[PDB]
């Protein structure tokens, strides 16, 4: 039970998914071609929140294949893992974004989010008892910040008891990938305020560092990069498919790590992340595991969490490993850092342990961040924005697809209201 | 099934095609009889056998540069239909390219345009070759920019105009054709890519290390333009870009769509080694003023948006290490309104080498597609070219005798001099 | 427990180094890969002083190698025994010191004293009890006395309870290797008096003499050199690392031998020291090991006890002894020379007796004299400090460093403090 | 990846370097072509195959001498635009290498100076390689040192300057453009090694046991100066030492930054044989008078500063087995502000011997950089030939022709006269 669809919107998620399937392929023991060939019966215990079992004892995912453009379609269906989906799921438009929002979410978007919504409810009616949906997309496209804000005012109306997790990339601080990623992050974050229950902020310079820095690749691809992401996509949900000593879910980690319901904006984190070299001259033990998340080195998302402070902490672990020894650190980093957390939500830390590991490792984590950090990452596109459209500029392109000033001036208002509410809970006492 | 048809107006604008359907051929494995021993499918149309056409329409007034196409190496992989003719130039005249012999055939045109337009699926758009200097490539384009915003409207039609030069040119009556035929594609372009002769005269001197390079050298720089920014289409990349968004990120207000094409790099076979070429050498290269394609100086203007367009062996993390150093750099400046001032676009495929050219085998590339304040410089000239030589009505009978009104060029000026200020308006800083 | 981090700064602490790390890995029986390969427990029993165990039973050293230029890390890194070392630990900048104490404490080094920290943070919270920092450089050098000084003061001011012992070689009475090295000397002898617990002067001219006249090495290289450094440095904490009769750490040899928090500037010794053909000439007893100490000829600093007192004295002995044999020869060495011992410290001779021999040896010793003798070292450098100074020269290269000649003023008055104070407890009755 | 360009000014700077990077190539393997059948990088650039291209600006204003290293055995191994010529030398006048021909050319070295330190992630410092007599190696360096001055500023920039014998002069002007050009590189260099024609005219007769040498000889000797002095960087030593250690252990003031260069053993093949050469052997050579390259005496002045780089099988015990009897000795004495006057420098390598040289095959070598007194003589006598020319106002109207005042004459003379008070201040004793 507890199935989830998952959605792919834009290049960058079907990017992301594509070798996010392939993380859950190989934990899952599923081939290229569909069937099982594990060699645990507890791959199948849970396969079915991720895989539809078909006939002939083949497993397809669960997966929406969403994209404007039929270009990224092709690099999936063609690659690796690219057959073992329904090619029922594979909803793609002619046009593409035009790296536009409006293109995404009002002209091109809507004709094709009938198509989409066809295939999620077809799949939520599969499903026996329906956890929730997950959307991986960007912020500063036009597919996955259009038509994957459109998604989700779609389904929130149709299922709102569930819950709808994202994994957005968001806009870098230094490099600008999209010149009016300003005007489309920001029109997408006015959307996951209303229609989210829990977003976690991916940066591709924060990527770029642990890469580096971390993982000393001195040539990272994207399929580097997406490596990093898809252990952390499939982290999250670990303890919903395999067993542990203290599990928790989808809702575990939406109640602990959300006090107010606008501020469910993450940042997520790995560990053990070692180089080639350096990976025989370091000992995998949770105290180790636990320094290597909480500094600022290791945060998926380009802020530093020491100028702000962690509201709620989600710390999720894999392997076969001791709860004191967890215990014992968990609380190590709130004596120590004391002055990083909250004051007034005492022990701040969400614990989940899996019992079974990645492949080819002994144990692992997965950091679940929700600090006032975050108000920096606003703080920038709020700025960027402002500084935009104070002269108008790339506007027509947006007013000129059924839009108005009124929609950019309630998105920054929004935005500006969200900053306003995490500078005041890092200031309250 | 992204098709995109393209347009080859004027002499310019046929010796272009000529070297970017060449091109095409050999990025696709195509042969010159249309035969091959899925990706082509954004330019080229397949028969029931095993024979793809281009989607051309190879238009010109005079019939010598078509015939040479006619007759030349691809006779076979044209459609015979395509390649429209007429009987007599327009002759550097945008008032026989527009209203005396523009006419005549522009239905014939439009004609074998929707026949293209019926057989693609995803249609996105069009790329229109022409010049500012020629009569067909002023008077006419002008005329089917008009046609095409009527039947279409909504489809992202891009220009890649041969802009003239300030002291090289090679007609005399270039600052009248330039200025009527602006005034008439602004309304109706919506991003024209300007490029010019003597900045590739000089960068096939200096960096390709040519003498004597001819109108057919400059023809395959200006295809690797193209097929860098139709290089998403085409081929599987690792981020992609589509028409649709380059008039996004480059066109910040509906008059200023005026970028300029920058490529790197342009190196010979005796330089294509003695340097490792990173992204970052690379990246480097088109920022300098020595190898823009406009002769104009971008440090006496301001950056409004950028689009470097990566292909090859570019791996996305030195590419973020590339553009983070530029924005450091005091040379760069941008306007004050745009602190995100970059579209980035990598492709995986390398770009290729045409036999018998002069470009060498290289692993990475860019296409830097800059709109800038600097451009504003290059509309001073043109329009100062313009006040002498109207002031005394020079050439003006030759218009007003082919179904022009003397008045028409006063509505042009006072239309110029309006998208004169517009850089002017933008270029400025903002108050508090 | 009681786990030290060993810093090496320089290219003369990074030589140094890569031979102590060369002997403890020896006495602990570790392969060039790391992994133990020796026959008994006592070599493991207190393995973790100077080694951080890793998965995969392997040892890595707790070592971080400090250098300014990337030439001497490379030297490590390819020589034996580089392997070991976490690659981590190489913390290096590419500029070089350029044999300056402004740059290596002021422009350069302050850029990369960061990286160090953090790294020594890094080390520091692994550790169970934390025993205390040894840092290995010289004096006339530029990173080991800028970037080695400037660790100390950062260090000190975050572990203050801790010991920092320094194994510093200091510049020679008759060669000058350096032009500058009254000035890079000088300026560190400020730092080493307000920081360190202990500091060893060692001497290049005396560990020639000792090669030549003691060992009849005619061609002594560098690695030569550094062996008698790190046998006395393995020696100094030898009962720190194996039981002993009478056992010692750095912190009983601190107590012991610093009368005055100033006055903690010692001179080093060894023995036994023999030829390949004169080892069978001679029986390895309790009273040669303490005469071959006692005089002039085997002081690892260039200059003579006899015109000094010793104040306190630290005779570290190793292998299977007897203590009245060495109780007697202490006593010994006190009534024959009661003029070149202080009088107003009775029984000034502590006393460490260790189980465990060197590798090879039957039984040896460690000598650690405190005494007057090194007056003579820093009369001789003030001398050559204000020779230098009063004409003002080499000091653009620090004074358009940030420098003024105030700080060369108090550095030069410190010292002569110093001076008087090894005066002063010489005469006092 | 502590990399190290180096810049060549006149014909005497690339006939030096024509003999350097000769010798370069044979010490790490490296073919004429670039390639080789990780120690390199200090002088040489990787591109993306297996060929290895140098680090280096080969700058003349007249082509002949650049025409020779382009048509000849290292065609191969350069980067083409590295080598950079004019079309008129500067032709003796100072004035033409600073003003008239230097400033056209200036952009185009200082763009290719730009284009290998952005490829550099560790650049140290440079080596211009010049001469005080020429035009071009006087006026276009002055020119140059104050350009990457501004643009650097904190590098650590070695010259190597051939300084003008006494008695042996090559050209009339001499005197001219050295005061003119040390006036100049005064406040921009950080330490210029002098070397002189005469000095080594006598080393390759004595020691070499050559009657007629060439200039060919004398540049093999100079790259093995260039060649111990860069061998800590290229190789890994015992006691290393870098360029920003040279500037520190061998300039006690600003003004003085003049050491002179002395290598040690020049033997041939007959005795290479017949003596052992100890290190003890070879360090006596360096300071007897005889065995300098700059034709001054030294017993006639005080050492400020030595700097000892040894290189091969050294054994540092035997090093202060030698250093210790020199302090001893009276001949060489010191000045009495410095009783710390030495910087040794260890390396593993022995000095390699090129195929056609005139030099042994050595077990170990020795370049002594001392920083004396004794060269206040070499400017005295400069000085004494800029008077006895200046006071006639003899060859003022071809350097007044070319951009210069002839005040400025006076003004490098006042500033020299200031220069030669300082090796007179700083060579006497202190008080008290
Ligand atoms: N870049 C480039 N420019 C060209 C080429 N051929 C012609 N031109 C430019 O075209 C401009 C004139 O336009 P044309 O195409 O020759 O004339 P047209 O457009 O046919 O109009 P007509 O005058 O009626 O013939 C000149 O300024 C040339 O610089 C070419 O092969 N490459
Ligand atoms: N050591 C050495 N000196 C050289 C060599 N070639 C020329 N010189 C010296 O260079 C001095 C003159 O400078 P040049 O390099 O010939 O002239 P320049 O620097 O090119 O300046 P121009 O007069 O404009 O040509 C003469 O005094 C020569 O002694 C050489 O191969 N080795
Ligand atoms: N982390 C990551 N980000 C990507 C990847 N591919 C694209 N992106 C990001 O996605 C954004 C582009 O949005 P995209 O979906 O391609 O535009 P759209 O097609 O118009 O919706 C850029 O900001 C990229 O940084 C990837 O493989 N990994
Ligand atoms: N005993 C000993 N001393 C050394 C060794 N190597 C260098 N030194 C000394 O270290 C000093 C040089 O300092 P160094 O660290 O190399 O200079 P830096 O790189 O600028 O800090 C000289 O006085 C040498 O005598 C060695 O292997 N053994
Ligand atoms: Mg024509
Ligand atoms: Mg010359």
């Amino acid at each position: 039970m507890r199935e989830i669809v998952h959605i792919q919107a834009g290049q960058c998620g079907n990017q992301i998914g594509a070798k996010f399937w392939e993380v859950i392929s190989d934990e899952h023991g599923i081939d290229p071609t569909g069937s099982y060939h594990g060699d645990s019966d507890l791959q199948l215990e849970r396969i079915n929140v991720y895989y539809n079992e078909a006939a002939g004892n083949k497993y397809v995912p669960r997966a929406i294949l969403v994209d404007l453009e039929p270009g990224t379609m092709d690099s999936v269906r063609s690659g690796p893992f690219g057959q073992i989906f329904r090619p029922d799921n594979f909803v793609f438009g002619q046009s593409g974004a035009g790296n536009n929002w409006a293109k995404g979410h009002y002209t091109e978007g809507a004709e094709l989010v009938d198509s989409v919504l066809d295939v999620v409810r077809k799949e939520s009616e599969s499903c026996d008892c329906l956890q929730g949906f997950q959307l991986t997309h960007s912020l500063g496209g036009g597919t996955g910040s259009g038509m994957g804000t459109l998604l989700i005012s779609k389904i929130r109306e149709e299922y709102p008891d569930r819950i709808m997790n994202t994994f957005s990339v968001v806009p870098s601080p230094k490099v600008s990938d999209t010149v009016v990623e300003p005007y489309n992050a920001t029109l997408s974050v006015h959307q996951l305020v209303e229609n989210t229950d829990e977003t976690y902020c991916i940066d591709n310079e924060a990527l770029y560092d642990i890469c580096f820095r971390t993982l000393k690749l001195t040539t990272p691809t994207y399929g580097d990069l997406n490596h990093l992401v898809s252990a952390t996509m499939s982290g999250v949900t670990t303890c919903l498919r395999f067993p542990g000593q203290l599990n928790a879910d989808l809702r575990k980690l939406a109640v602990n790590m959300v006090p107010f319901p606008r501020l469910h904006f993450f940042m997520p984190g790995f560990a053990p992340l070692t180089s080639r070299g350096s990976q025989q001259y370091r000992a995998l033990t949770v105290p180790e595991l636990t320094q290597q998340m909480f500094d600022a080195k290791n945060m998926m998302a380009a802020c530093d969490p020491r100028h702000g402070r962690y509201l709620t902490v989600a710390a999720v672990f894999r392997g076969r490993m001791s709860m004191k020894e967890v215990d014992e650190q968990m609380l190590n980093v709130q004596n120590k850092n004391s002055s990083y957390f909250v004051e007034w939500i005492p022990n701040n830390v969400k614990t989940a342990v899996c019992d079974i590991p990645p492949r080819g490792l002994k144990m692992s984590a997965t950091f679940i961040g929700n600090s006032t950090a975050i108000q920096e990452l606003f703080k920038r596109i709020s700025e960027q924005f402002t500084a935009m459209f104070r002269r108008k500029a790339f506007l027509h392109w947006y007013t000129g697809e059924g839009m108005d000033e009124m929609e950019f001036t309630e998105a920054e208002s929004n935005m500006n209201d969200l900053v306003s509410e995490y500078q005041q809970y890092q200031d309250a006492t | 099934m992204r098709e995109c048809i393209s347009i080859h107006v004027g002499q310019a604008g046929v010796q272009i095609g000529n070297a970017c359907w060449e091109l095409y051929c050999l990025e696709h494995g195509i042969q010159p009889d249309g035969q091959m021993p899925d990706s082509f499918n954004t330019f080229f149309s397949e028969t029931g056998a095993g024979k793809h056409v281009p989607r051309a329409v190879f238009v010109d007034l005079e019939p010598t540069v078509i015939d040479e196409v006619r007759t030349g190496t691809y006779r076979q992989l044209f459609h015979p239909e395509q390649l429209i003719t007429g009987k007599e130039d327009a002759a550097n005249n945008y008032a026989r390219g527009h209203y005396t012999i523009g006419k005549e055939i522009i239905d014939l045109v439009l004609d074998r345009i929707r026949k293209l337009a019926d057989q693609c699926t995803g249609l996105q758009g069009f790329l229109v070759f022409h010049s500012f200097g020629g009569g067909t490539g002023s008077g006419f384009t002008s005329l089917l920019m008009e046609r095409l915003s009527v039947d279409y409207g909504k489809k992202s039609k891009l220009e890649f105009s041969i802009y003239p030069a300030p002291q090289v040119s090679t007609a005399v009556v270039e600052p009248y054709n330039s200025i009527l035929t602006t005034h008439t594609t602004l309304e109706h372009s919506d991003c024209a890519f300007m490029v010019d002769n003597e900045a590739i005269y000089d960068i096939c001197r200096r960096n390709l290390d040519i003498e004597r390079p001819t109108y057919t050298n400059l023809n395959r720089l200006i295809s690797q333009i193209v097929s860098s920014i139709t290089a998403s289409l085409r081929f599987d990349g690792a981020l992609n870009v589509d028409l649709t968004e380059f008039q996004t990120n480059l066109v910040p207000y509906p008059r200023i769509h005026f970028p300029l094409a920058t490529y790197a790099p342009v190196i010979s076979a005796e330089k294509a080694y003695h340097e490792q070429l990173s992204v970052a050498e690379i990246t480097n290269a088109c920022f300098e003023p020595a190898n823009q394609m406009v002769k104009c100086d971008p440090r006496h203007g301001k950056y409004m948006a950028c689009c470097l367009l990566y292909r090859g062996d570019v791996v996305p993390k030195d590419v973020n290490a590339a553009i983070a150093t530029i924005k450091t750099k005091r040379s760069i400046q941008f306007v004050d309104w745009c602190p995100t001032g970059f579209k980035v676009g990598i492709n995986y495929q390398p770009p290729t080498v045409v036999p018998g050219g002069d470009l060498a085998k290289v692993q990475r590339a860019v296409c830097m597609l800059s709109n800038t304040t600097a451009i504003a410089e290059a509309w001073a000239r043109l329009d100062h070219k313009f006040d002498l030589m109207y002031a005394k009505r020079a050439f003006v009978h030759w218009y007003v005798g082919e179904g022009m009104e003397e008045g028409e060029f006063s509505e042009a000026r006072e239309d110029m001099a309006a998208l004169e200020k517009d850089y002017e308006e933008v270029g400025v800083d903002s108050v508090e």
